């Protein structure tokens, strides 16, 4: 196969498992035969589900200010673009928060230190991170054999997909809905940095005039 | 796939072991000395990776590393230029004067009069007189502070990191098979294309929108805390039409074959600048544009993965 | 880090740390005695 | 134990049904240690009985007077007429000393559960204490328990867990708009449009510090935002 | 702009490049060219699942786009250059 | 099975859990030496053993500054009291390292010969300075309350308890000084800075932590 583009080279291995499969490989980057390093095919499909879904959270975290400030449920201070929020101080940041953004950024650090590392010793040590206290917290973290998918009774609170075959159907539409957000946010960002606006205002822009007001017309002729 | 990321995990395990035992890659050598032509032999037969062993593999893992090896030395020598060049040097002055103040980015310590190396070269400043000529490089990149000069000396500590990283990696962790070095026309495909082409297309968008507004401002003669800060020549079109007008017209002339209104920072001037003696830098970024064109189309010649491109 | 330690007592390894302690003695002394031509009191 | 917080979730395994109120819930891990879970339970329970005494004091506070405000009713300006801006060290140095008692003899009720029954002045009557958390007795002067006792004791969580809730409401739904709970429902039910959580969430009515007798206080609210 | 001059060169070059290669004009992934000028059959170097019955992939899209794209801006500027538009 | 300072990477092969404090952190291997480790236990003791007394130092003549008392800050002490009191300074030091440098080749002979300085040597203290084991003397003088036995259960706790305070005193003393280089003032004026506003009155708004201010 599906997805045109693929191969019959890159459709030996890539049977049909691993789910969000479709056999587009042009590359042939995962590949089980003499690979090593992070192009290993196991660190592929994680970091594939990783980029997914910390992207559609950004790709519901840009458009959010914006379509939350057209219809009027914030007020007007907190409508700005996502790109004037402190993330690029050239391109504009909103002085109001809380505390200094470099603040904030050590506060992400800290967190995203027990985050992130927590989450990288389950890719190698599978069977880690129930093992040590972590304030009884630990019982979560058992997670699964599988590391993009731990499962606890935390990260699958509701039990949802309950079956194996029912599992298969959201695992894809994770990625379904992850691999058109990895690419919203590519059409966030160079869409940004050429039109100079937001994406939903571009969404408006473009149902106002179609033709007049897309990729063509914004070239500054 | 026949062209193919083909590597071995954890060929050679990390370790001191061998560095305890001189001599080691050669079996003549390692059985110790009883005689001083061993340890000229050392050195000698220290790189002759071919006389080490036999295995076409092992060499080229041998070679490859290596590589990172004398890349990533010439990352510290190029972050000691700029380290050097921001710290003990004359940029700031130089810029301001550059006809009168001598070129000098080299000071000794006064200790055994050894400091009457430290010339007058001009600008408020003792040292040795360069002639390396990087002045004349960062005035043609438009650097203008030594705060530019020592980012990217930290730039390059962190480059020559990630190159010893990086030998080390596709040595001892994981280095390559023998199938992959043996792929020549994906070599030259990836080395024309990405190397050359997409490096001059690289440089020439530094010279577009870095080096021309800066020194454009200097030859109509600006001093060199006056001038906008090159991210501000990025942020601001508007900048950028006030000493080039065509960049108003944005890039909507290269898409629409409209290269001729490009025709005031994409010269064929020729000769010399007479304002400054080098050459035009629009002339040298219609240049790298072209050589980028060139290089990334001589970078789709030979076959790989599909039937396209020629097999040599 | 034993083994790295006898790489550390090499013969050019002890001659760039001994070359760098005798030089950087005779270095700091003739700072702190500024030209030593005569052996004074 | 059955008719757990969600429909198709399992229920942990050391949530088979012995404690009240269990819904196979934690999912955060919390009593997966034995020695842990009966230190949550008894933490539940006193976070369960003080916040339905901090709900049956707040809506009786006001229905009693609705003058004095709650938030700002520990200040000794707003205390009754016999109390008038009393010393609050002397008051503090009365409320340390009292709980430092009756606390550190619940806590030794959970650290050694059975050596502390007696009234240890008056070695006279005990308290029977059937189980941890609820020690009866002379605390049961109307003996309403010995019945199904299991049944009052889901009756006394389910009644206090609404009570948590209903006090961290009472806490924001006074910092947000300064307002009382029953006053802010009059502010709800007279324009339920204008006074809603939108446009009152985020704006702190409270000021960076309220001096008492010689004394600041950082005072902050559960949000940034003025 | 659109139906101009330079857009007519443009779309007459690109497609005039992809229906060489898909009518057999030009080569493509399945085949190339000899030492001499005929047409023959390729290796592939990974074989094509391309659903299209002439075995024409995106790969060739790509060349005879590039390619399109190659002689058609090397005719716009070079009749701008030689001053016929 | 421990606690390690990083979950999940299991502690390194020269470090099983038997000293104080030992949580696998060892990313260099400098312990790798089973002898040379033997020196770094005693080193990690002594250093704690200074900032404990060093960072209660600052502290205490910090809480009686900034209440109102006469007390210099940690910095400016040294100054202070070479001055009030006519103490000359070189003769203050060499004292130190006379009475210091008597009281540390004790030690550094301890380490190359346990059970030696336990010969009368002394004048006539034989089993005082016995040594218990690595960076722990014990005996009459240096446990006197004679908590390192009897029980030896709660004295293994009591060398953890010791580590534990021992490492962050170490951390602590890093930081006065460092929260020094960049404020320029006290520490508990610092701590009663980050009181006073939590928000931007922390390390990130000076523009000497951070450069990207
Ligand atoms: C001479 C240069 C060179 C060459 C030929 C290789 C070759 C290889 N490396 Mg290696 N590597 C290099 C330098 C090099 N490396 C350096 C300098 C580092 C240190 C950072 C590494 C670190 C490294 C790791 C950690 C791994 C490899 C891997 C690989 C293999 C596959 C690479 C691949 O498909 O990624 C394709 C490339 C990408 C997907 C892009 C990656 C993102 C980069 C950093 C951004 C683009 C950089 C660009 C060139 C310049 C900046 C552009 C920017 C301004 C916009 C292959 C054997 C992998 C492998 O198979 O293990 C052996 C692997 O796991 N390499
Ligand atoms: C461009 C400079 C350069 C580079 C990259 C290398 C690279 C290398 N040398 Mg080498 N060498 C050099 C100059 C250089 N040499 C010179 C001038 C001499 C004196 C003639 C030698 C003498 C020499 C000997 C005698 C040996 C090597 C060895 C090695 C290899 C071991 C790598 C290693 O341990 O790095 C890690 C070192 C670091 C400092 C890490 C960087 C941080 C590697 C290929 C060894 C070898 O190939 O054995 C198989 C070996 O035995 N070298
Ligand atoms: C378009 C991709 C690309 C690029 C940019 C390069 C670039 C380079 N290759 Mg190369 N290579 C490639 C693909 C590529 N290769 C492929 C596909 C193969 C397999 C057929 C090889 C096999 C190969 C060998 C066997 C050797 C090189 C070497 C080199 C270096 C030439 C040294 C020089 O002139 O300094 C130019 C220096 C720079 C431009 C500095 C920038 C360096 C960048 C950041 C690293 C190169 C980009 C990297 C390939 C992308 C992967 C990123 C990594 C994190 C995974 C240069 C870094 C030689 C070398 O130096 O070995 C280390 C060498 O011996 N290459
Ligand atoms: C790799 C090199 C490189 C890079 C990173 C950029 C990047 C950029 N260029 Mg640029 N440019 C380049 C090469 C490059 N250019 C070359 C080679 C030319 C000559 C054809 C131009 C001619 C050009 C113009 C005329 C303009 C840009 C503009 C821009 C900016 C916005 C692009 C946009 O609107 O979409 C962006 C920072 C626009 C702005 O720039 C400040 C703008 O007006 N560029
Ligand atoms: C409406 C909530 C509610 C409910 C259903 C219960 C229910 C129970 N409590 Mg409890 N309790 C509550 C609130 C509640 N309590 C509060 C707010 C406190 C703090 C003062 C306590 C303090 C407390 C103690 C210290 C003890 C109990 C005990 C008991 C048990 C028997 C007594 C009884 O039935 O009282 C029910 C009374 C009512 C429902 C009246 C509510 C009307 C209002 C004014 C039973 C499990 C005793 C027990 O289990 O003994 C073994 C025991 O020792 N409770
Ligand atoms: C999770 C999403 C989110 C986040 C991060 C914020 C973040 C913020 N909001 Mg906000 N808000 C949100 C959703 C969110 N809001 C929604 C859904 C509503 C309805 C509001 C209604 C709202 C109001 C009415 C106000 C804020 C304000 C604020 C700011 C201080 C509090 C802060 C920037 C305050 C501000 O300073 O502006 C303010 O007055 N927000
Ligand atoms: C069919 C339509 C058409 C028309 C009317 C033109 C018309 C023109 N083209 Mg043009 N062009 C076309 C199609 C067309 N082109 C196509 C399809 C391509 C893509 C391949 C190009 C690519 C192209 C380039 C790249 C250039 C032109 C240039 C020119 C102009 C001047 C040519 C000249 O005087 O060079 C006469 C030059 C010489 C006789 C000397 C050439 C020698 C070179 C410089 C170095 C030696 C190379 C090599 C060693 C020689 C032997 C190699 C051999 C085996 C290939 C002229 C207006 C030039 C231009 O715009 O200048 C303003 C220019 O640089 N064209
Ligand atoms: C005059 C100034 C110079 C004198 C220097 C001091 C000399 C003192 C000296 O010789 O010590 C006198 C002796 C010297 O040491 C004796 O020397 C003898 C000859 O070498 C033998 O070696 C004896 O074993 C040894 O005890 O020291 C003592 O024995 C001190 C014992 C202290 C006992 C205290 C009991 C502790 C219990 C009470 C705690 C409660
Ligand atoms: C005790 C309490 C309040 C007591 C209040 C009192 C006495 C108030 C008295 C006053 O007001 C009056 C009467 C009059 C005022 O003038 C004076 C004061 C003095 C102000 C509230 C607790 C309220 C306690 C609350 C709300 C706790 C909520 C916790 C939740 C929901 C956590 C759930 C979880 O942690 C678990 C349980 C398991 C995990 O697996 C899942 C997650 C979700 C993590
Ligand atoms: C590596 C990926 C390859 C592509 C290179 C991208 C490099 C990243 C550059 C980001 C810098 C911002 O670049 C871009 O910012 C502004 C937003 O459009 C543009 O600024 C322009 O747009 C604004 C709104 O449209 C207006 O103020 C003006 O039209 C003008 O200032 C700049 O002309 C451009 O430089
Ligand atoms: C994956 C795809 C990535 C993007 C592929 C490259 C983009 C497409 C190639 C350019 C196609 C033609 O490009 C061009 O056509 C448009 C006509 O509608 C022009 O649009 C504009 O042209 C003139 C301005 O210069 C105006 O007089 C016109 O009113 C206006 O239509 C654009 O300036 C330009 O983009």
């Amino acid at each position: 196969q599906l997805y045109v583009g693929a191969s019959q080279s890159s459709l030996a291995y890539l049977d049909g498992s691993l789910p969000g499969d479709f056999g587009f490989d042009p590359l042939g980057l995962l590949d089980p035969v003499n690979s090593g390093g992070f192009i290993e095919p196991k660190w592929l499909q994680y970091s594939e589900v990783i980029h997914a879904r910390w992207a559609m959270l950004g790709a519901a975290g840009c458009i959010a200010p914006e379509v939350l400030g057209a219809a009027g449920l914030i007020p007007d201070a907190t409508n700005i673009k996502w790109f004037e929020s402190g993330v690029i101080p050239p391109a504009g940041s909103y002085n109001g928060y809380w505390a200094d953004p470099y603040t904030i950024f050590f506060v992400e650090i800290v967190a995203m230190q027990f985050a992130e590392l927590r989450r990288l010793q389950d890719f190698r040590y599978p069977g880690s991170m129930g093992q040590q206290y972590f304030l009884g917290l630990e019982a979560i973290f058992k997670g699964s054999g599988d590391a993009a998918y731990p499962g606890g009774p935390f990260f699958n609170l509701f039990n949802l997909g309950k079956t194996e075959a029912a599992m298969k159907e959201l695992k894809l539409k994770e990625i379904k809905n992850g691999r058109l957000a990895m690419l919203a946010m590519l059409g966030y960002g160079a869409q940004a940095v050429m039109t100079g606006k937001g994406p939903f205002q571009n969404l408006v822009e473009h149902l106002a005039d179609p033709v007049n007001n897309n990729i063509l017309t914004n070239f500054a002729g | 796939k026949k062209v193919k990321i083909a590597v071995d995990r954890n060929p050679v395990e990390t370790s001191f072991e061998k560095w305890a035992k001189p001599g080691h890659f050669s079996r003549t050598l390692s059985k110790g000395p009883n005689t001083t032509t061993w340890i000229w032999n050392l050195h000698a037969d220290a790189h002759d990776f071919d006389s080490h062993t036999s295995d076409l593999e092992e060499i080229s893992r041998k070679v490859f590393s290596a590589h990172f090896g004398q890349l990533g030395i010439i990352f510290i020598w190029l972050s000691g230029m700029y380290f050097h060049g921001a710290r003990f040097s004359n940029y700031e002055a130089w810029l301001s004067d550059p006809t009168h103040i001598k070129p000098s980015a080299q000071v000794v310590w006064p200790i055994v009069g050894q400091e009457i190396l430290n010339g007058d070269v001009g600008g408020g400043f003792q040292g040795i007189q360069i002639t390396s000529g990087f002045f004349q490089l960062w005035r043609a990149s438009g650097i203008t502070s030594e705060l530019q000069l020592y980012t990217t000396a930290i730039g390059g500590l962190v480059m020559a990191a990630a190159m010893f990283f990086a030998g080390w990696f596709h040595y001892h962790k994981a280095a390559p098979k023998l199938e992959w070095f043996q792929n020549v026309e994906s070599m030259l495909n990836h080395h024309l294309g990405g190397l050359l082409g997409l490096g001059s297309l690289a440089w020439a968008g530094h010279q577009i929108h870095v080096s021309l507004p800066v020194n454009k401002l200097l030859d109509a003669g600006v001093d060199p805390k006056e001038i906008p800060l090159p991210h501000d020549l990025l942020l601001n079109r508007a900048i950028m039409a006030d000493l080039y007008p065509s960049f108003a017209k944005g890039i909507a002339p290269f898409f629409t074959l409209n290269w001729s209104e490009y025709s005031d920072f994409l010269t064929f001037k020729g000769g010399l600048n007479p304002v400054t003696g080098g050459l035009w830098l629009s002339d040298t970024a219609h240049h790298h544009v072209a050589i980028a064109v060139l290089f990334l189309v001589a970078g789709h010649m030979y076959r790989t993965n599909w039937g396209i491109g020629h097999s040599m | 880090m034993k083994d790295f330690t006898t790489y550390l007592s090499t013969a050019p390894v002890i001659a760039t740390i001994w070359f760098t302690f005798t030089a950087g003695l005779l270095i700091e002394i003739n700072r702190y005695f500024p030209d030593p031509l005569v052996f004074s009191f | 134990d059955r008719k757990l917080w969600a429909p198709g979730v399992v229920a942990p395994e050391y949530l088979k049904g012995d404690l009240a109120g269990d819904y196979g819930w934690d999912p955060l891990g919390l009593g997966a240690d034995p020695t842990a879970l009966k230190w949550y339970r008894q933490s539940e329970l006193q976070h369960a009985r003080w916040a339905m005494l901090g709900v049956a004091g707040v809506l009786v506070q006001e229905i009693v007077k609705p003058d004095v405000y709650f938030y700002e009713a520990g200040l000794p300006q707003n205390l009754p007429e016999p109390f008038t801006n009393i010393n609050m060290g002397g008051l503090l140095a009365w409320e340390f000393i009292l709980m430092h008692w009756v606390e550190v003899r619940r806590w030794q009720d959970y650290k050694n559960f059975g050596s502390v029954n007696e009234d240890p002045i008056f070695k006279g009557n005990k308290v029977p204490n059937p189980e941890m958390g609820y020690p009866g007795g002379i605390f049961d002067p109307f003996g309403f328990s010995k019945g199904n006792l299991k049944e009052l004791q889901t009756k006394e969580i389910k009644n206090g867990r609404l009570a948590m809730i209903a006090y961290m409401a009472f806490i924001l739904q006074a910092q947000a708009t300064g307002k009382g709970p029953l006053a802010a429902l009059s502010a709800h039910l007279s324009n339920p449009f204008g006074n809603n959580i939108l446009k009152n969430i985020g704006t702190c009515t409270v000021p960076h510090s309220v001096d008492v007798q010689g004394l600041t206080i950082p005072l902050t609210c559960l949000w940034p935002g003025s | 702009f659109i139906g101009s001059s330079t857009n007519l060169i443009m779309v007459a070059s690109t497609t005039a490049t992809l229906a060489a290669a898909r009518f057999g004009l030009a080569p493509t992934v399945k085949k190339n060219t000899t030492a001499g000028l005929k047409l023959v059959d390729s290796k592939n170097s990974a074989g094509v699942i391309s659903n299209d019955p002439a075995g024409f992939t995106i790969v060739d899209v790509l060349a005879m786009g590039a390619a399109g794209h190659g002689l058609g801006v090397g005719i716009v500027l070079g009749l701008k250059g030689i001053g016929a538009l | 099975v421990r606690p390690v300072w990083f979950p999940g990477n299991p502690p390194p092969a020269h470090l099983d859990g038997s000293l104080a404090g030992d949580y696998g952190f060892d990313p260099l291997f400098l312990g790798q030496e089973p002898q040379t480790l033997k020196w770094y236990v005693q080193a990690e003791l002594v250093h704690g053993r200074f900032a404990m007394l060093g960072a209660a130092g600052i502290i205490l003549t910090s809480i009686g500054a900034k209440v109102g008392l006469g007390f210099p800050e940690w910095y400016d002490a040294g100054k202070v009291v070479v001055e009030k009191n006519n103490i000359d300074f070189p003769t203050l030091m060499v004292i130190q390292f006379y009475l210091m440098g008597w009281a540390e080749t004790k030690r550094w002979y301890d380490f190359k010969n346990p059970g030696s300085q336990a010969d009368g040597s002394f004048l006539g203290f034989t089993e005082e300075f016995k040594g218990l084991e690595n960076g722990y003397p014990g005996g009459r003088f240096f446990d006197p309350m004679g908590l390192s036995r009897g029980d030896a259960a709660k004295y293994q706790e009591y060398k953890q308890k010791e580590v534990k305070n021992g490492r962050l005193a170490m951390i602590a003393c890093l930081g006065f000084a460092a929260q020094y280089a960049a404020t320029g003032k006290g520490p508990l004026d610092n701590l009663a800075d980050h009181l006073a506003d939590p928000n931007h009155v922390n390390f990130a708004t000076n523009g000497v932590s951070i450069p990207i201010a």
